[PDB]
Formats: structure tokens, sequence, C-alpha cells
């Protein structure tokens, strides 16, 4: 900033604050997993 | 089966249609439509073959590309209404294509889909990938071989490699033909009002491959082994000996019947060697064969032998067999059809209204 | 999280991006950009490797720097529109950049972002400065070490000193390839296909530093003490033992990979010395470690050990080895973006219209 605002900025960085807490391939898989086929 | 997926596979030869969800096709005919020759109006199937001496005959499917489409209409309808005795508007229906098919084909049949049979939903897929998945595969080099065309399909994580494809005009049509030429050059009579049907029987029934040509001719020429008997219908018997494997050996060895092309285990090397070198191991490992002309007995160790010796010593070589892969294609796309990963796949008629027949 | 802020740290490696007040980067993804080898249009991230047999693939950031900007939009656009699934012209965003990056790639960036991006504001700041920031402190000497570079930052009262900063070209990157190499010379046949996937988390999970490392030679000759196992995917389990901590080694000896740089020890010590005489005590004291590279058992220990050899008897010296560490830049990020006292240091578009990409260059 170089000017007043950055001793601030400093001061309030140091006190600390917390932080909010937190389709092909799905076919292709679907497929390499077989399934039965009803019979005739 | 009301509101559910309709399969249709449409080969050169022969046409395979059902439902999905179910382990085969209710509905195989012949891939033929036969108008009056002189002048009902047209005839399509077995039918059409029954009364093959009042009309003009002809094959909407050559060399597995559709090139009559009215012709091709008259089949689907046939199929729908007369085989599977369903309305087109009340089932989405999946639609198979060859390998390298143009995309005005590939337009000019979604186009005729859902402006002409108004089904709700379609989707058109490559038959060699549907083989393959009905191997529980995603990944392997696909031998697909019916009836008019023969063609080596690389494949992986399910697109297939275009650039790496190889067609062959060399299929069972052809080797039946073949069979039937050698068969009267001994002797046998054969023409085409019903022979060229039990000529088909006949391969069918009494062809293999050998898995060493040369030794396997050796063997037919100093013992009986392998002879093998066939009683046609007019009661004359006949019987055959190396005939029953130089008839197939035609697809590995072309200029049998004249054709300066390589046989199928040329091929499906020149295909591998075509694809990133990185996914030939995945390859080599995946061999599946689809087809009816596949089904002759010793092709799948003919196929070993000859792959493990046009390849690096250190490479795993196998191939997939599976005994229903004269109806693998169809089986491929009655499974996919029935996922649920696959239901926001499907192309509606009003995706189609929107953007067109492009989409 | 609407008209919150955004904050994007571009890693050589690793994008990490998220919002303004959050714990952590909602999205962590490879910075690769893939396009169609021959002839959509584009593949970023996982996506693009899962295709990479199908596709040329590039590195915009090279060295921590940027290097291609077509494929860097990619990258950006890829963050906003396919990670975050944001409008970046509802959100101020706050980007990452190397220490001694050049003013004209500065400039070209904070002229993408308004042009091409058309967000609202826009800030510039310099990753090791935000690790510094994460842990507490506005004065200390950062060893940031991602995928690509290292850099020894020292940092006067939010203020970086560039004199004084020091980079060395070898990170993980280079580490995972020094492992691949000993490993493979041992009868274990790697490749890329997968395997190099494989060798990176071996790294992450069974290497560490030794505190004494002839030492620790002798240990691993006399027993299997520091033996581990590893089972692949395949089914062939390997055995590691020296292999754990030689690897890492390459941080304090380049000479292990044939590079005739100094280690991270001296490099610390040599840009403290860079430094005014009177701030050294402060630094010494305030070492904040960042990066994925730092995240090796033992080196906080280590570095504590080699830098009291390299110092004066007399300086207290102290190590800091965030357990976040390895997103501590990106966290850096998420609390400056979020204070008050900073909602005036904005970038704004108007400002930006006025001056030019130039009104992104303060001293002080
Ligand atoms: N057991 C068998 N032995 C040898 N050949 C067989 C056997 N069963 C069927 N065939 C041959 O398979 C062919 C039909 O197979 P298929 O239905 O896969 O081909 P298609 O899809 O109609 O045509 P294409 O795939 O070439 O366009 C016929 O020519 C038939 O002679
Ligand atoms: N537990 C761990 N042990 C060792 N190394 C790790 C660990 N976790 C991550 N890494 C390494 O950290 C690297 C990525 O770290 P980071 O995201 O800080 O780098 P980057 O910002 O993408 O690249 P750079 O900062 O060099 O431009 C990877 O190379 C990874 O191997
Ligand atoms: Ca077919
Ligand atoms: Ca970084």
């Amino acid at each position: 900033a170089c000017s007043g605002n950055k001793a601030a900025l400093l001061d309030q960085i140091r006190e600390g604050a917390q932080l909010k807490k937190v389709g092909r391939d799905a076919l292709l898989d679907q497929i390499r997993q077989g399934i039965q086929l009803k019979k005739v | 089966d009301e509101t559910t997926a309709l399969v249709c596979d449409n080969g050169s030869g022969l046409v395979k249609a059902g439902f999905a969800g179910d382990d085969a096709p209710r509905a195989v005919f012949p891939s033929i439509v036969g108008r009056p020759r002189h002048q009902k109006d047209s005839y399509v199937g077995d039918e059409a073959q029954s009364k093959r001496g009042i009309l003009t005959l002809k094959y909407p499917i050559e060399h597995g590309i559709i090139t009559n489409w009215d012709d091709m209409e008259k089949i689907w309808h046939h199929t729908f209404y007369n085989e599977l005795r369903v309305a087109p508007e009340e089932h989405p229906t999946l639609l198979t294509e060859a390998p390298l098919n143009p995309k005005a084909n590939r337009e000019k049949m979604t186009q005729i889909m859902f402006e002409t049979f108004n089904v709700p939903a379609m989707y058109v897929a490559i038959q060699a990938v549907l083989s393959l998945y009905a191997s529980g595969r995603t990944t392997g080099i696909v031998l697909d071989s019916g009836d008019g065309v023969t063609h080596n399909v690389p494949i992986y994580e399910g697109y297939a490699l275009p650039h790496a494809i190889m067609r062959l005009d060399l299929a069972g049509r052809d080797l039946t033909d073949y069979l039937m030429k050698i068969l009267t050059e001994r002797g046998y009579s054969f023409v085409t009002t019903a022979e060229r049907e039990i000529v088909r029987d006949i391969k069918e029934k009494l062809c293999y491959v050998a898995l060493d040509f040369e030794n396997e001719m050796a063997t037919a020429a100093s013992s009986s082994s392998l002879e093998k008997s066939y009683e046609l219908p007019d009661g004359q018997v006949i019987t055959i000996g190396n005939e029953r494997f130089r008839c197939p050996e035609t697809l590995f060895q072309p200029s049998f019947i004249g054709m300066e092309s390589a046989g199928i285990h040329e091929t499906t090397y020149n295909s591998i060697m075509k694809c990133d070198i990185d996914i030939r191991k995945d390859l080599y490992a995946n061999n599946v064969m689809s087809g009816g002309t596949t089904m002759y007995p010793g092709i799948a160790d003919r196929m070993q032998k000859e792959i493990t010796a046009l390849a690096p010593s250190t490479m795993k070589i196998k191939i997939i067999a599976p005994p229903e892969r004269k109806y693998s294609v169809w089986i491929g796309g009655s499974i996919l059809a029935s996922l649920s990963t696959f239901q926001q796949m499907w192309i509606t008629k009003q995706e189609y209204d929107e953007a067109g027949p492009s989409i």
C-alpha cells in the first residue's frame, strides 16, 4: 500500500481468523460389471 | 415388453432384432427386399426368397454399409410391424453401424428413424464395439466377420480408433461361394435354386480351420481321418475331406479366391501395429471375435498361433471366442441399452427437432 | 457462496482453487492442458491425463512461472466454469505468483483477468508471502517447495526482499523422477503409463528425511528396522529400505541428481545472510515451510539441525511446519481476501480501465 493503511492490514493478519469448514466413466464401469439377460 | 428399448443390428446378410434386456435376438431374418419383377408391392426376408422366382431381389446392405435407403426402409418396417410386432413410436431404438460409416449415412439413418418412424429416442452404435462390450471389456481389438465384410477394430476405453481400422471385403458370402465352386469341380452339380442353401449348411456344419494347413493337407492325403459325410435331401450322399478346412483357409490366405489382399491374422497384427505402443499390450491380450464367419472350430487357436508368430516373443496374446459370438453384436447392444448410466445417452426426438440430424 | 471472493493458486504441478473464508481449496487438479494430438477441442486436469493417449499434454506453468498463456487461459476457464461452477464477472479474484515473477507477466495476467474474464476486481499476491500469513506472521523466511521449483523468500513486514531470494530448480517432480530411477535400478519395471503415478504415491507414503544421512544409512545396512512394504495393484509386493530417506536427501544434496547446486539448508542460510543484519534474528526464528515437497516427516528437525550448525551459536533458530502446509499458500490467500483492512487493496476494473495493466505495481 505504501500508506498508514498497510499497518492495520498487517496487524489484522497477525490477529488471526477462522475459515469455513469444508458420465462416460460410469457407463464404462457399469459395462465391465456385467449383467443378466432375460431368457428366451 | 412395452415402453422398453429395441435393439436392431443390420448385417449385410442377416438382420438381428429384439428387445433390450433379452439374452438373444427374437428375430433373425435375411437382409433382403424383393419387388415384383413385372407388372402386393413388396416382400422382405424368408418370404421374399420363397418367391424369388417372380421378384427382383436386392440387398440394401453391401459391405456392411447401407446403400439402398428405400429398401432399407422396407426392412425396418418389416422389422417393427411384422417381426417384433411393435410400434416404433413408443420404443427407444438402438441401431448398429459399420466401422467407418460415412457421416452422411449415420445422419440419413437418424433422420429416417425420427421423421418416418417417429421413434421417441434413438442411438447409433458401432457393431464391433458392442461385441467387445458383450465380452465385458472396454479395451481390445475385435475381429468382426459377418456375411459381407470383415473388420479389425481397435478400441480403447469405449472409443474405437478410426486411423487403425482394417477393412477386408471377404466374408461368409464369398466363402460359401468358394465352397460351392470346389464342390462342383469334383462332379457335384450345384446351382442357386436351392443348392446355394445346402452349400451354406455344409459350410457351417462341416468346415473348420486347420491349425497347420500344410500339415493338415498331408493328413487328409494319407488317411481318411478327416473325411466326413453329408446326405443331400435328394438322397445322394456326398463325402468331404480336405475341403472342410480349405474353405475357411481363405480367411488367412485370400489368394484362394484370387484376392491379393492379406489374411485376417496379418490385418489383425497390422491393425495393432497401427496403434499407440502403450496400449498394444492391452490389445494383444484382448482379441474378441464376433460374427458368424468366426464360428469355425479351430479358428481361435489358429489365430492364437499366427499372432504369436507375428508379435514380440514377450507379449502375452489372448483370443476370446464367445460361444455366442454369432450374436455378440446384438447382445452387446441388448446389454448397453438396458444399463442405467446409458439412459442419458439417448438422442431424443426433442433434441433432434432443435438441432437437426447432426445432433 | 455468491458475490464472495475467489482464491486461485496456480502451482507448476497443481492448481488450488476455492472461496475466500474457506479453510481449504474446494478444487485441486493437475495443472495440465491437453489438445487433440491429431485431426471437443481441449481437455484440462484429471480428464486430460485420463485420455493422455490421444492428446498432446502441456504444462502452462514451468518453474512456477506461466509460460503458455493460451493454455493458462484454458486452465482458468476450467477453474471457474468446470470446478468452482462460478461466473468470474461477479467475484473478486485473488491470484498467486512466483517470487521474481517478471513484471510483463504480472501485467499480462492482470490484463487477461480483466479483458477476457471480466472479473470485477483482482489482486496478485506472491505465493511465499501467503504461506507466511497463513502462519500468523508478517516477518520470517519461507521455504516454499512445490512440484516444479523451490524458493527461499525473506519477508519483512509484509514485503518480500527480492535481492535476497534464492531459487532452486529442484522440487517434487524431480524427486519422483529420482525415486522412479533407483526403484528400477533394483529390478522394478517402471514406466509412465500408470507407474509414474504409483512412484509418486510411494514417495508421499513412505519417504522421509534422515536426521543424520550417514548415520541412517548404517542403520538400514545392519538391520531391517527401516524396511517398509508396498503392494502394487498388480499384486506384486515390494520392499523399501534406505530408499525411503535417500530420495528426499536430494533436497540437501542436489548432487544426487547431479546438480552442482547447493542444498535447501545452505540456500536458506545464504538467503538470510543476504539480509539486513538487524532482521536476521527475526528470520532465524521464523522459518515457515510451505508446499507439498516439505511434507516429508523429519524434514523440520533436519532443517533445525542443519541451520543451527551454519549459524551463530547464540542465535535462536525455529522451524514452523504447519500440518496444513501442503495448502499454506492457498490458505494464506483465503485469509487475506476475507479481511476487511484488505478490501481497499483490490484492483478494480475501473482502476484498470483508467490507468492500464500497469496499475498493479506498488513499492514501499
Ligand atoms: N457355424 C457356422 N460356421 C461358419 N459360418 C457360419 C456359421 N454360422 C453362421 N455362419 C456365417 O455367418 C454369416 C452371417 O453372420 P453375421 O450375421 O455376423 O453377418 P451379418 O451381420 O449379416 O453381415 P456383415 O456383418 O458381414 O455385414 C453367414 O454368411 C453364415 O454363413
Ligand atoms: N505427503 C507428501 N510427501 C512428499 N511429497 C508430497 C506429499 N504430498 C504432496 N507432495 C508433493 O508436493 C508436490 C505438489 O506440491 P504443491 O501443490 O505445493 O506444488 P505446486 O504449487 O503445484 O508447484 P510449485 O509450487 O513447485 O510451482 C507434488 O510433487 C507432490 O509429490
Ligand atoms: Ca454385421
Ligand atoms: Ca506453488
